[PDB]
């Protein structure tokens, strides 16, 4: 499984670009495909979507009508033409893959990314922006929610992002309370479906990193990091 | 020395009826004279699981309860989503010809065969998102007809060849092999404990097997036709079994005899699919005619009919935690009655 | 003096023979492929629309028996809604005699390679556009007349998509399909076939020719009450035989009438 | 999220009426014989432990599914429930083998199979020109086996091949009348048997088992049609 | 040879067979019927569940 970012560089605002992303290593039509962009010394946002087989598409409210995805299941490749830019663009811009069904686990992969660079909302607030703590210890990131995300079904859309200084996030849990395939039973997820809790029982040195909260029921929490 | 042996045979026969006669001092009948028959019961089908093309042989739930694995003729896998009724997955096989589908207790994989003389394990949690067989297990000389996960890496499988094996799926090597049966082996049943499991043939008879030590313990003979399904009791220590002759029948595996018969006059066709409710009490049997019956275990009488197929019904199966009743049929819909 | 006397003895036979024949098979047909309506074959569904039409135009055929239009007549909108919801079922009636004879041309002599036209899916989509094309053939022209103002011209179109058309194209396909059979038999049961095919075209010609010709020649031309009352009656009559010919004359709905009197 | 579980399975309804539309267009053959019989060479004459072997062959743009059964038990009771409602089932026989009896006893429980009632069978004699050559040299003559052909003589039907003697005619036409009798013994109808004189080398088999295939849909249409 | 030794693997499987012990069958059919008594409440097919509770409906 590899997904690795096309394009990228130095644009003026009023320019275009494009931005693609070859799939390798996995069944490219059978995912629908994320791009969230990390602004430079800021968190994750989410900028759009295209669904299996080319059909639903939704973009962010900042970029609806300004970008435009595109897929090609043959070339297992993922545009985002950028027909206007802006200094808020400057970004790297993630491909994330996800799979929608019973059990599946959405956004498991995060593309390199490509640093672009430019000369209601269910809003997610994370309770802490950085944790000092010492390796070996017990840290209970926790977050909250401007609804409930519990619905109706009976699961909890949260997700729980590591992010690894100089690496791409990783997902962690999904749903609130599974762990993702090569997660370590270090962590462990909690909630009362609006107020949610990653309550990692040991530090390690690799846990170490910004750990970003995101509802699916786009949005990401503003982070907390952690500080060995 | 044939002949010897044979009357030797025979004696040991009439020896074993005997302890079995004897031991019959009442019936499941009067014991059950007491208990007040369950009365009317009534299901009504609250999913229609269509989509696929052809005859429906086989379905499987999962544990979870929700997800359940359906084969067709037409060389298709499907999970569905039985609440929602969305197809989670749909595994084309390289065999048209599928007589029989698990659904591994683990939920991670489905094991899949028949008249290809191979059991297919297929991987639903790879990290590609697609659906691609894990192992082909190759041993057999005739068709599939059951196949049930011990864990998941356990498979035992049945057998047109008059053979169960049980397999190891890493090596994909037979661990054993259960010899015995004078006919074909067209169903299994593991016991909750999945220590022991029971098989019934074309022979018409069901024999009692223990898979860590690879040998038959006992031996059953109620039917007069070759036993199409069998079933273990919830509690382990007794299974239903389906014969052509149109009869179910309950055994005991320690009083090793039959405890009761389920069958009627007008019901004259042959059983197809037999299994347990959640405490035992029903015994929901499918049959030739088109239609299900549901018979109360601990009587001899039916409880309700689960009509509303158009065509065989060919499997059966109630959820672990035993909501609902999924009937697969010839005419390729599922229906979940509950 | 003996007109009338005509008439009568006409429409008596017409209410003691075909009338009963008419309507109960109707009924019966629908309650037959409705109660097995999971088990339908794409034959069914026209099989189940051409009894509705027939059903409804022998109702409208009692009203012609004894001739109690009169009734309905003194009121403007019922004598409207009367005369076009005839015309509609008559017009459903002709177009799914056509479109059935044309499916079973391509059922029978296509039978290899036109799987994917005959769809049950498409079957009913066929049934919807040939409801629809009767009413458009139905209002259409009333409308037209209605907003430029018995007219010559729609007289001229009722009778061109009444018998003309359909009849030639009922004549096309299975003249077809007698050649797919003959060729077939004499190859490597298919008398019983031929014989039902002929039946099916013969009623529909002796049937809808009257009353066609009879209008037609007034389109160059009461003075004719026995006649018109006599080619109505062939008209009805034509509904009333097609649930005999079509349906419980061959085997497979008799046998499937079997299993619901079994059953139910 | 759940709508996006309801397109997936929207995709793969999609993909099963794709594969729908192939499953229709294709007619599926069983081929049955016994090993003596050059029913092995007749699938090897198409120009297009395992249980089933498949083999596909087109004629006229129509695709021919013909599946031969290998590895299976000597009892044919139990699996022959799954090739219920084939197009049709090709029955092969060695005309000149006795096991013919043998043969006569197994397209006997063919035909009076509870499922196969209404399949139809193309009986297919094969290896007509041994046949041939058994009945001239006077090594081996049916009437040892059999007694009627004692008493036998050629219908009038009985079309001569040119080249073929009397003898030859007569003694593949009883052949013939010994199947065609136990088919139209229980023939109600719903199933017809369409007896053929072939040999290993004749190409014209695939043209055969496309005329009778012909026959057979035309005659299930009839009978859907309520023509029958 | 093949012949016998198959009826002496048969004649041990009935030897095995008739050696095990066996209960009477009124005490199995007293254990299967406590089996039915204990959980006859947990089986909703048993006793129909409303429509607020079973997933279905």
């Amino acid at each position: 499984v590899q997904l690795v970012e096309s394009g990228g560089g130095l644009v003026q605002p009023g320019g275009s670009r494009k931005l693609s992303c070859s799939a390798s290593g996995f069944a490219f039509s059978s995912f629908g495909m994320h791009w969230v962009r990390q602004a430079p010394e800021k968190g994750l946002e989410w900028v759009a979507y295209i669904s299996s087989g080319s059909g639903t598409i939704y973009y962010a409210d900042t970029v609806k009508g300004r970008f435009t995805i595109s897929r090609d299941d043959p070339k297992n490749t993922l545009f985002l033409q950028m027909t206007s830019l802006r200094s808020e663009d400057t970004a790297m811009y993630y491909c994330v893959r996800s799979i929608y069904y019973y059990g599946s686990s959405p956004f498991d992969f995060w593309g390199q990314g490509t640093t672009l660079t430019v000369s209601s909302d269910i809003v997610m607030t994370q309770a802490t922006s950085s944790v000092p703590v010492t390796p070996g210890e017990s840290v209970s990131i926790s977050c909250r929610s401007s609804k409930s995300l519990l619905h109706s079904n009976g699961n909890t859309y949260l997700y729980w992002f590591l992010q690894r200084p100089g690496q791409s996030p990783q997902l962690l849990i999904y749903r609130m309370s599974n762990l993702a395939s090569g997660v370590p039973d270090r962590f462990s997820g909690s909630g009362s479906g609006t107020a949610f809790t990653l309550t990692i029982s040991r530090l390690e040195a690799e846990d170490v990193g910004v750990y970003y909260c995101m509802q699916h029921l786009l949005t990401f929490g503003a982070g907390t990091k952690l500080e060995l | 020395e044939l002949d010897q042996l044979r009357q030797e045979a025979e004696q040991l026969k009439n020896q074993i009826r005997d302890a079995r006669k004897a031991c019959a001092d009442a019936t499941l009948s009067q014991i059950t004279n007491n208990i007040d028959p369950v009365g009317r019961i009534q299901m009504r089908t609250r999913r229609t699981l269509r989509g696929h093309l052809a005859k429906i042989y086989a379905m499987h739930w999962g544990t979870d309860s929700r997800l359940l694995v359906s084969a067709s003729q037409d060389g298709k896998l499907i999970i569905w989503d039985s609440y929602t009724t969305n197809k989670v997955h749909a595994i084309p096989l390289r065999s048209s010809w599928v007589m029989t589908c698990a659904y591994a207790p683990s939920g991670n994989y489905v094991a899949c065969g028949g008249l290809d003389n191979i059991c297919s394990i297929y991987n639903l949690k790879t990290r590609e998102g697609n659906v691609r067989v894990s192992r082909e297990l190759a041993g057999h000389t005739g068709y599939l007809s059951c196949c049930r996960f011990l864990d998941d890496n356990q498979i035992v499988t049945s057998s047109g060849d008059t053979t169960c094996a049980l397999w190891d799926i890493e090596t994909g090597q037979q661990t054993t092999t259960f010899t015995g049966h004078t006919g074909d082996v067209m169903s299994l049943s593991l016991a909750p404990d999945t220590r022991l499991f029971v098989s019934g043939a074309c022979d018409a008879s069901a024999k009692l097997w223990d898979v860590r030590e690879g040998m038959c313990r006992q031996t059953f003979t109620g039917h007069e036709s070759d036993i199409n399904a069998i079933c273990f009791f919830p509690n382990g220590n007794a299974f239903a079994t389906g014969s052509d002759d149109a009869t179910c029948r309950l055994f005991d595996l320690r009083a090793d005899q039959e405890l009761m018969t389920y069958s009627h006059d007008n019901i004259i066709c042959g059983i197809t699919s037999v299994s347990f409710s959640k405490s035992g009490r029903l015994l929901l049997a499918g049959y030739d005619d088109f239609n299900c019956n549901v018979w109360d275990a601990l009587k001899a009488d039916r409880a309700g009919v689960l009509a509303g197929h158009d065509n065989r019904v060919s499997c059966l199966g109630v959820t672990d935690d035993g909501m609902a009743v999924a009937t697969g049929s010839w005419d390729s819909f599922l229906k979940i009655w509950n | 003096h003996q007109q009338y006397v005509i008439g009568l003895f006409l429409s008596c036979l017409y209410t003691i023979f075909l009338f009963p024949i008419g309507f109960v098979g109707n009924i019966l047909i629908l309650v037959v492929n409705i109660s097995f309506r999971e088990k339908m074959t794409i034959p069914d569904l026209y099989f189940i629309n051409l009894a509705v039409a027939d059903l409804i135009l022998v109702a409208d055929s009692l009203i012609e028996v004894f001739n109690l239009h009169e009734r309905y007549y003194d009121i403007a909108v019922l004598c409207t809604f009367m005369s076009l919801f005839l015309q509609v079922n008559m017009y459903s009636s002709v177009f799914f005699l056509t479109w059935m004879s044309f499916d079973r041309y391509i059922a029978l002599a296509r039978a290899m390679r036109c799987s994917l036209f005959r769809t049950k899916h498409h079957a009913r989509l066929s049934c919807g556009l040939i409801w629809m094309a009767s009413v458009s053939a139905t209002l259409v022209p009333f409308t037209a007349v209605h907003l430029q103002h018995d007219v010559r011209e729609v007289q001229w179109l009722e009778v061109t998509l009444g018998f003309i058309v359909p009849f030639a194209i009922i004549g096309l396909c299975y003249s077809l399909i007698v050649r797919v059979l003959v060729r077939a038999h004499r190859h490597r049961r298919r008398q019983k076939a031929l014989r039902m095919i002929l039946a099916v075209v013969l009623v529909f010609f002796v049937c809808w020719l009257p009353e066609n010709v009879f209008i037609s020649v007034h389109l160059l031309q009461h003075a004719h009450p026995l006649t018109g009352h006599i080619v109505n009656l062939a008209a009805f009559s034509n509904s009333c035989l097609n649930p005999l010919i079509y349906s419980f004359l061959g085997e497979t709905f008799r046998d499937k009438l079997r299993l619901y009197i079994e059953q139910k | 999220e759940d709508k996006a579980a309801v397109e997936r399975s929207k995709m793969i309804e999609k993909q099963l009426q794709k594969d729908k539309q192939v499953y229709r267009r294709t007619l599926r053959l069983l081929l049955l014989g016994a090993d003596n019989s050059g029913k092995s060479t007749i699938v090897k004459q198409m120009r297009i432990t395992s249980g089933i072997f498949e083999t596909k062959f087109q004629v006229d743009k129509v695709n021919f599914h013909m599946f031969d059964v290998g590895a299976q038990r000597d009892e044919r009771r139990k699996w022959i429930q799954c090739f219920n409602d084939v197009t049709a089932i090709i029955f092969v026989v060695d005309s000149s083998d006795n096991r013919l009896q043998e043969a006569l006893n197994d397209f006997d429980s063919i035909w009076n199979n509870r499922w196969l009632r209404t399949i139809s069978v193309i009986l297919f004699l094969n290896k007509q020109d041994l046949l041939a050559e058994k009945v001239l040299a006077g090594k081996s003559k049916i009437e040892d086996y059999f007694p009627e052909f004692a008493r036998y003589t050629t219908p009038e039907d009985a079309t001569p091949e040119p080249g073929e003697d009397p003898r030859v005619t007569r003694a593949k036409y009883f052949i013939r009348k010994e199947f065609v009798d136990i088919s139209t013994a229980s023939g109600d109808g719903r199933h017809i048997c369409y007896p053929h004189f072939t040999c290993a080398v004749d190409t014209e088999n695939a043209r055969r088992i496309f005329n009778d295939c012909k026959d057979i849909i035309l005659q299930m249409n009839l009978r859907e049609y309520n023509l029958v | 040879t093949a012949s016998i030794a198959q009826a002496r693997k048969l004649v041990e499987q009935l030897k095995m067979e008739a050696n095990i012990d066996r209960i009477k069958v009124s005490k199995a059919a007293a254990d299967l019927m406590a089996y039915c008594e204990a959980h006859a409440k947990e089986d909703p097919l048993l006793t129909p569940v409303p429509a607020s509770e079973n997933p279905f409906r």
